[PDB]
């Protein structure tokens, strides 16, 4: 599974030209170190590992954190499920137009008590439950509404002081594959939402506490962590230089091509 | 029931786990797949396909197009001087840190293999030059003479209908993995470009011809260690 | 080890130990063979 | 010799003498979508010439000062013949396009286009705040220009640097990608499939992709050569398939 | 694997001088007991395990411990990834001057709950972010940064009052061994870091608590122990007698070559 | 799912356990490995190569390099007197302490096997003398004649060409393994070096002579038990 | 005879009447580096004899009170014939070093040096709080000596005692050693392979080994013997390979 | 026992039950091959 291993080289005068290709075919040079120069013959025993789209997506980055309290809709965290809320995820998943992958969830809840005039009131062990809700499902508006009855909706109910709650969610997209990029409009008539918010609509994902309440303010923080698994990455795209501005839309500020260097001969060191 | 010792990795969120976990919908019915041109199975392929280069990276260049372009001309003067000059290292180099294979680079720690400049010619057809383009391993200055940059590594560049030459800096390291972040350790060599002839351009064709660099990935090449890139920063929820 | 403990395709472990690679997709794309060893025209 | 091409798609045929090797998108050639990747119970309908043909779009001059256009096909080629009338006759399209841009260039002429098929080439809004309508990207009749800085406004972020997806410029090689190098190519042909996650897509709200051509060295002539310089156009959907008999939707 | 046995000798009076031997030659005479004395047959079931550079590392000792506080930079821990900070492992590694294991880290985390004014107020169970950032990678400069989105980083997101964190790392080193003893500069005009710190660049670990605020400040230690395991020593070397000063470089105090006794002749007991 | 009972010794960091842990970066290529030259695979190996140890271990020599130097002399004075004495345990014994065996002794609790110390004649080529360097097993008093030395075990070290006798103390204890930390017990014996004959000199010689003994362990020599090193004391944050 | 010796590596050659066995360090005798382990991909330039020679270097007076010398190589070897024009011709360089250091003393001569060949001796600064200069440790032209007693200020830390590496010195036969005894032994030959994590190092950075020859009897000799009793190394690399060529460093 | 539960090599117990030992390296390493039983010279 290793790379190609560097074949051994001479001195060559011929016409072969391996160095001499068009970047007007559009196909970049398939030459090696032994082409161009005069190599030793090296076994590469380096492997294209930790370099493959599945191992890439295997470490698993942050997509959302909110801030859901105990003791109005600020006793929930409501998250309209897209990588794109984080960046280091977003870009990572942005590199690539469709990955058909599985993803795991693993949130990461831990609990801050909030600093007010009394706290020494301590509430046992704090049940979160990160319900999901499937688009077009039922949405809750309290905490304590219908819709936390989990007839249907997958939640873990995960327990503070545990191991960190894992759902490994499969490929639930309605096409065949999750477009990170997506140049299309909502609606047929070219009017609407544009970006990827039109296909990527998976739904939404309400976190809470199990526990009724508290007697004084804790506002435990949902830090849901994606760990793509099962990749299928299909379009190549590059990274985005510019920042994120918009979690629903590429939008962008104009971003310098690379670091300014004082000249085009400018090498430091 | 079974005694089980924990071990005391127990009860962790390893980010890099292959722990399977359950599923959120079991026997959940994925779309079937299809082929979808293009399969990525590893971005060391977006990596090895060609990418411009900001080689002229000079202030105020990088906001418009003249950052890829590689200035020439059919002019004596500074023909001693190198066309361009800047570091190997696709890591931190001004130059490569943002190209296919230094953005898929910055997203690693390690990086080892043969990075290869195609250099395109965008100039007149009737434009016909020799340049010197020339890896110099580290361990010394960056050439300041055409003689030094041919000391090191270096290729001929005849312009011609092929109008494309490409360097492939041949892996000259002392370790197998080179840093991805700048360290004096792994520092990579230096790749100047400079005049081996004048580009001679007939009276009819502009004398300040364009040339593109594209560096690109050989099948030597890899990354070892994952890092998250330092270009993507968040400074806060979007 | 590689052993599924759980039915469902998506609840198992990552792949990564496959290190399948074509990067003529992206390298190679054109229509007609190109040698590097033949002047590309 | 490579340079010599003809592409016979369809009625209309494309000759050219300096043209490169054609850049089939990501390897893959075009094809009918097959029953096993079909997710449509609909009998698609297939012209083999009647949609499957060269369609010559609007040149645009290539001035020194051009920083680069964009097309966003399919629907670049709304009111473009029987392609455009299956279009909007039907709900679901899949095509595989073989984009042909002719820049026909004297040898005194120095420039170099990049023109590449960005497959789901979202565009940024000039003001990240909101969102452009659908005329700006669109590409109905004329190309839309990649300004050479930063614009504001209800429009599409142009930076020619940042490809107008804050993608950069020079990474677009990413994609499948053919160069018009006036000194060796004066016409790319990227054979592009169809690119998609569903296996068919309507064609109106859905941008199959986005040629954009990128001028990355200026056209750069001296006095007495044609200022004239056009950047035309030419695609061809290869084995375009649809779905979904509809009215006509303008 | 037991050691050689004490083969059976005798009385001698030959040629063969087994004693006689010359350190000139830089040669460790490999004489027996057996041939200096006349010694019985002692089959020795004596083994030389854990005296294996694989069992000797296989003991995991600290090698960073700082205090990071809840309620900056003082709200979570930077550790530029040396084995050097600890001297108890370090002078272990450095027995070796390369040594290529695969290091099993277990952080030990346990909150100090800072003694205040007011403590009344009970936090919720602290989760830990233990992020690694690869050497050039984002380091973040806020507990709340987006570095902390770990896209890629590895980290363990240990939860307080669990089994302590552990997560193997490989053999991460640009070149093929950890170079423990590196005696070069960072820069080729030989002008720069002088030591390990040149090579032995791996990085950095921030720990951070996963909970976003406490109502009173917590100042958990983060005790990180290496565990080296597979581990191949190249280029053995003595222990260094001097005490650690820094943890950057070589540099020492002088020390007595051992502890002095009164005489050349003086025998305690 | 599987009923697991879990152990007293769950959720417990064991600093000497063999425990598998998730890895950090899964499926990491590893720099691929090198045949670098003296592979250790045991520190035990690192103790049987010979260390100069410091027998003159006096105030002040400790210091200089007079530590290592045995000294010796032609003059009738203190002939009955021995060369040196020391304890033979190299765990706690000034002299042996710091050498190879002893400071890959004091990291573990327990040692085994037969200490063999070379003594080098550092002296004139001309320089000629008898020794008799003797291991006296412990249970008697620390020899104060020549003649107690050699009831003891003990070797005559002719001094000539080869200029170097191994004195293999040949593991002379009650116990399979003695203990590395200073206990009657485990108590080791005394090794003293005497004068068997002067150490006749040519008059163009000098005739205080130096003597370098090399404290190695044999093919016996083994440790038992790990325990972090008295030796290397950390005062605070380095 | 054992203690006769002759090596002939190169154009230069030493022969010897009373050396010991030659130390290879640790057991493997020194080549050219392997494909297997071989991680870059430069035609290696392998001069068999024009680096591959004995260089004498600087002869040092071993004084009575001398406590002892380091050279640190391959840094030492510059300004040595081809190795060091190699050496500033290439950015990275491999060489096993088969070091002879010959101190000829007559039979009324007392003295020993361990004349160990330490792989990576990082050295101490004399002020652990500032680093030294590279002066300080570098053996361009004179051997470093090793100060009795302990210094102070931007230098090395030249404690005999502590070998310069707060080390035992006594304990420095752990790396591959061989004691000149004047007793017995006038030379010391260390046949020393590359040794360094990677499998080829910068030749000035890096130094790859220091050989340090210390006097643990120092030297004693009555009146009327020769006083100026010189240690001269003699170190011929072996295996000598280089890859990188570029800019001469200086 | 001896099985390794995670993919990665590295991700496994220590080799502790490995007791591979070659002194000669360091005790033997000179060119001309010693015997104990004969003069060193
Ligand atoms: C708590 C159990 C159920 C967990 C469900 C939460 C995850 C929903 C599925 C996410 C799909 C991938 C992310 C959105 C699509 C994309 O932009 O790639
Ligand atoms: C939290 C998961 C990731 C853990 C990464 C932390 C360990 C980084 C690798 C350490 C390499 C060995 C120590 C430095 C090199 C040395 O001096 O031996």
């Amino acid at each position: 599974r290793t790379v190609a291993n560097t074949q051994p080289s001479g001195p060559s005068n011929s016409k072969e030209i391996p160095a001499l290709t068009a970047v007007e075919t559009g196909h970049t040079s398939q030459v090696d170190p032994s082409d161009t120069l005069q190599t030793r013959h090296v076994v590469n025993f380096h492997s294209r590992s930790e370099s493959t789209v599945e191992n890439f997506m295997g470490r698993a980055a942050c997509v959302f954190m909110d801030q859901y309290k105990l003791n109005s809709t600020d006793n929930f965290a409501v998250w309209t499920i897209n990588v794109r809320e984080m960046a280091q995820l977003r870009r990572k998943c942005e590199l690539f137009t469709y990955m058909r992958f599985d993803i795991e969830m693993t949130m990461v809840i831990t609990s801050c008590q909030d600093q007010g005039t009394q706290l020494e009131q301590d509430m046992p062990v704090l049940t979160h439950q990160i319900m999901y809700v499937p688009p077009g499902g039922p949405i809750p508006a309290k905490v304590d509404s219908y819709e936390w009855q989990t007839s249907t909706n997958p939640s873990v109910f995960w327990t503070e002081g545990n191991a960190p709650a894992r759902m490994s969610i499969p490929f639930i997209s309605v096409g065949n594959a999750y477009s990170l990029f997506y140049d299309g409009w909502s609606h047929f008539t070219q009017d609407g939402t544009y970006g990827y918010t039109t296909l990527n609509a998976m739904g939404k994902l309400f976190v809470r506490h199990v526990n009724k309440s508290s007697p004084h303010q804790i506002t435990s923080t949902i830090r849901v962590y994606f760990k793509p698994k099962h990749i299928k990455a299909w379009v190549p795209r590059p990274p985005r230089l510019c920042p994120y501005i918009n979690k629903g839309d590429v939008n962008f500020v104009v971003t310098e091509v690379t670091d300014a260097r004082k000249s085009i001969t400018d090498t430091p060191h | 029931g079974v005694p089980v010792l924990n071990t005391p990795g127990s009860t962790q969120f390893l980010t890099s786990d292959d722990f399977q976990s359950p599923s959120a919908m079991p026997q959940f019915d994925e779309t079937p797949e299809m082929h979808i041109p293009g399969e990525v199975r590893n971005l060391m392929e977006m990596a090895e396909v060609d990418s411009v280069v900001p080689v002229n990276n000079i202030t105020g260049k990088t906001k418009s197009m003249e950052a890829y372009q590689i200035a020439v001309g059919t002019g004596n003067t500074d023909k001693t001087k190198p066309i361009f000059s800047f570091q190997m290292d696709p890591g931190y180099s001004s130059v490569l840190k943002r190209t296919l294979l230094g953005e898929m680079l910055n997203y690693y720690a390690h990086w080892s293999g043969s990075v290869k400049l195609t250099f395109l010619f965008c100039g007149s057809a009737m434009a016909t030059g020799k340049l010197l383009i020339s890896y110099s391993p580290p361990g010394a200055s960056v050439p300041s003479s055409r003689k030094d940059a041919m000391l090191g590594t270096h290729i001929i560049w005849d312009i011609g209908l092929q109008s494309s030459c490409v360097l492939c800096v041949p892996w000259i390291s002392q370790s197998h993995y080179r840093m991805v972040q700048q360290d004096p350790y792994t520092s990579a060599g230096y790749i100047t470009c400079w005049y081996q002839t004048n580009i001679v351009v007939p009276p009819g064709a502009p004398t300040s011809c364009d040339v593109l660099c594209f560096a690109s990935a050989c099948n030597d090449f890899s990354v070892r260690l994952l890092r998250d890139t330092p270009f993507m920063a968040q400074p806060g929820k979007l | 080890t590689n052993i599924n403990f759980y039915k469902d395709a998506a609840s198992s472990a990552s792949n990564r130990q496959e290190l399948q690679q074509d990067p003529g997709k992206f390298t190679d794309p054109v229509k007609d063979l190109m040698v590097k060893t033949l002047p590309a025209l | 010799s490579d340079r010599v091409r003809s592409m016979t798609l369809g009625n209309s045929t494309i000759t050219t003498q300096e043209s490169a090797n054609v850049v089939v998108g990501y390897g893959e050639w075009p094809s009918y979508l097959s029953d096993k990747e079909a997710t449509a119970e609909d009998q698609p309908t297939q012209p083999d010439v009647a949609t499957c043909r060269f369609y010559t779009l609007e040149s645009v001059q290539w001035e020194k000062s051009s920083p680069g256009w964009w097309w966003k096909f399919p629907e670049a080629l709304k009111n473009m013949g029987l392609f455009g009338q299956n279009m909007h006759y039907h709900y679901l399209g899949r095509a595989g396009y073989t984009i042909h841009v002719q820049c026909n260039a004297s040898k005194f002429h120095q420039g170099c286009l990049l023109v590449v098929c960005v497959p789901e080439a979202e565009m940024g809004c000039a003001d990240t705040s909101t969102t452009f309508p659908a005329t700006e990207l669109t590409t109905e009749e004329e190309p839309h220009v990649f300004t050479s800085d930063s614009i504001t406004g209800k429009k599409v972020q142009a930076a020619v640097c940042n490809a107008g997806m804050g993608v950069g410029v020079g990474n677009l090689t990413i994609f499948p990608h053919q160069w018009i190098n006036l000194r060796t190519n004066n016409s790319a042909t990227i054979v592009m499939p169809y690119i998609n996650s569903v296996p068919m897509d309507n064609m109106f709200r859905h941008y199959n992709f986005t040629l954009m051509i990128i001028p990355f060295a200026p056209l750069n002539f001296n006095e007495g050569a044609t200022a004239y310089v056009p950047v035309t156009v030419t695609i061809a959907p290869m084995y375009a398939e649809y779905n979904g008999l509809r009215l006509a939707s303008t």
